[PDB]
């Protein structure tokens, strides 16, 4: 029920609905609200709100928000789930000045990939994995949110929604037009989000599709038969599409060790079959060494 | 050779049996028949033919209708309204493009208004408790198609008929779990067509022998011996589509051998 919740301020809107901070007068908890009202719906409870409830309530992990109730108001639905700190976008745009500490990028890396390989497993898709659907706590903790765009999969796929993934963090396959997209995609953007935790800044900031494709062209190279197996097949693929040597990825985030660039480029492989699951990045060299600091400012 | 795709075989048999319907409800509901249940579904499979939605979707419906009369009990009158709203939540959760609410109130002829059929869709999330991502026969076959050797389309589209089949009758099909009924489907087809029975990696991957899936395949492969004759003739003539590879134009083998 809405009336022990006692409500804090509005942090902002989620992929659907609208979010807020609250707090549990009975129990002390602190928790976010997402308010999705029914009232302009006309379609009944939306697709999204379906998705993101049946799926979070099978997926208890702690590196994936926890969904801790759901109340039907009169024409609202109220999605609690627990309240975590900050978003890693805000996170990043914080640490400009004196970046963000290799334990701190390689326990979150760890952690996401934890997260991610516990949806892969119990067959859920996420498909908006960018920082600001990453939120982390004052002890360390960083976790998958906004489940908006999730979906269950099959194995093996079918055809899904072809408008997935904020474009930045978009891979190859979806933008190219393949009539199948997995897991791949999904470690993708996780990818994109290592090398953003490095340097700071989106590695792939495009402002269209195409865009989008040669800026990831033009520093991974152009992908051809060799690299990706049915490339020039697909669907978007163009003969015309400039040729591009890829590049050191030593050159592609400089500040990034041997085993970093390693389980980067592996991250960002052409082709989905070949690109790493979160579950075999687990045992990756790069984490031999991880523990799980705090994070150096305060949130 | 997908990835996790062990990993999400043991997790959907255990979903499984969590979104198992009781065996036994259709006895405990006072104005509903197997009859009535089994028009119902041929009903939901026209409407899936009609608005091309996902199999998938289909065998989602079923599953919400059986677990939601599991706990409701429902008036004759009420049933379609019942079908009608799981199908639409079926859809919203499993195609990309699910028909808009009013072509569901459309299909039900007028029977009931928009209002009723969202107010449905309401209750039914709360009887199943928002729990809508059930593991389907549908599921099970597209992992034990990939053990084909070679795959074949014939095999592929025989089984998901006849694992759709299964959908229509309560009794006796409310007693096998999805990944049993798609066993038994799956060599039923792969024997009809090829002579070739379930394989030994399949055995390996799912504990599942020929001696299990006994039951199952007697019961299976009568229904695929009557089919014709069955006074439901929805899925049939689905099947006869070139789009399922016109399987259900195959003669069923007269025995199994077992
Ligand atoms: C991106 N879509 C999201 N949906 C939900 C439900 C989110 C969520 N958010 C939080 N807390 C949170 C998230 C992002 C930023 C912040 N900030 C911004 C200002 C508000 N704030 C305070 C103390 O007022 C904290 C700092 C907070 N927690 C859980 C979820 C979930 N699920 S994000």
């Amino acid at each position: 029920s809405m009336e022990n919740f006692q409500k804090v301020e509005k942090i902002g809107e989620g992929t659907y609905g609208v979010v807020y901070k609250a707090r549990n007068k009975l129990t002390g908890e602190v928790v976010a609200l997402k308010k999705i009202r029914l009232d302009t719906e006309t379609e009944g409870v939306p697709s999204t709100a379906i998705r993101e409830i049946s799926l979070l309530k099978e997926l208890n992990h702690p590196n994936i928000v926890k969904l801790l109730d759901v109340i039907h108001t009169e024409n609202k639905l109220y999605l609690v789930f627990e309240f975590l700190h900050q978003d890693l976008k805000k996170f990043m745009d914080a640490s400009a000045l004196t970046g963000i500490p290799l334990p701190l990028i390689k326990s979150y890396l760890f952690q996401l990939l934890q997260g991610l390989a516990f949806c892969h497993s119990h067959r859920v898709l996420h498909r908006d994995l960018k920082p600001q659907n990453l939120l982390i706590n004052t002890e360390g903790a960083i976790k998958l949110a906004d489940f908006g765009l999730a979906r269950a999969f099959g194995v093996p796929v079918r055809t899904y929604t072809h408008e997935v993934v904020t474009l930045w963090y978009r891979a190859p396959e979806i933008l190219l037009g393949c009539k199948y997209y997995s897991t791949a995609v999904d470690i993708w953007s996780l990818g994109c989000i290592f090398a953003e935790m490095v340097t700071r800044r989106a590695l792939f900031p495009g402002d269209s599709e195409i865009d989008q494709l040669f800026r990831i062209f033009r520093t991974l190279g152009t992908p051809d038969e060799v690299v990706w197996p049915g490339v020039t097949s697909m669907p978007d693929y163009k003969p015309s599409f400039p040729k591009w040597a890829r590049q050191d990825f030593s050159k592609v985030v400089p500040p990034l060790d041997e085993d970093g660039r390693s389980l980067l480029s592996q991250m960002l492989h052409y082709d989905p079959n070949k690109r790493i699951s979160a579950k075999a990045a687990l045992a990756h060299p790069f984490f031999q060494d991880v523990t799980k600091p705090v994070p150096h400012l305060r949130l | 050779v997908p990835d996790y795709h062990e990993d999400i075989h043991t997790y959907l048999r255990e979903m499984e049996v969590k979104c198992k319907p009781k065996v036994g409800y259709m006895k405990k509901q006072p104005d509903i028949t197997n009859s009535m249940r089994a028009i119902l579904v041929d009903w939901l499979v026209e409407v899936g033919e009609e608005y091309k939605l996902q199999n998938e979707t289909l065998h989602l419906a079923v599953n919400y209708i059986d677990r939601f009369l599991s706990s409701m009990s429902v008036l004759r009158g009420k049933l379609q309204l019942v079908g009608t709203a799981a199908m639409l939540l079926a859809s919203k959760f499993e195609e990309i493009y699910p028909p808009e609410v009013a072509e569901f109130v459309y299909i039900t002829d007028d029977t009931y208004t928009k209002k009723q059929v969202l107010r449905m869709e309401h209750l039914v999330l709360k009887v199943l408790t928002f729990d809508l991502a059930a593991p389907t026969v549908n599921q099970f076959l597209t992992q034990y198609f990939l053990h084909q050797q070679p795959a074949n389309c014939k095999v592929e589209s025989l089984a998901m008929f006849l694992g759709e089949l299964s959908l229509i009758d309560a009794d006796p099909y409310l007693k096998y779990l999805p990944s049993v009924i798609a066993a038994a489907a799956f060599h039923l087809a792969l024997y009809t067509v090829t002579g070739q029975s379930w394989p030994e990696s399949l055995i390996r991957k799912t504990g599942y022998t020929l001696e299990s899936l006994k039951p199952c395949l007697m019961d299976l492969h009568q229904t695929y011996l009557k089919a014709p004759q069955h006074a439901q003739q929805s899925i049939r003539e689905k099947y006869k589509n070139s789009k399922y590879h016109g399987v259900s134009l195959l003669n069923p083998p007269e025995t199994l051998n077992l």
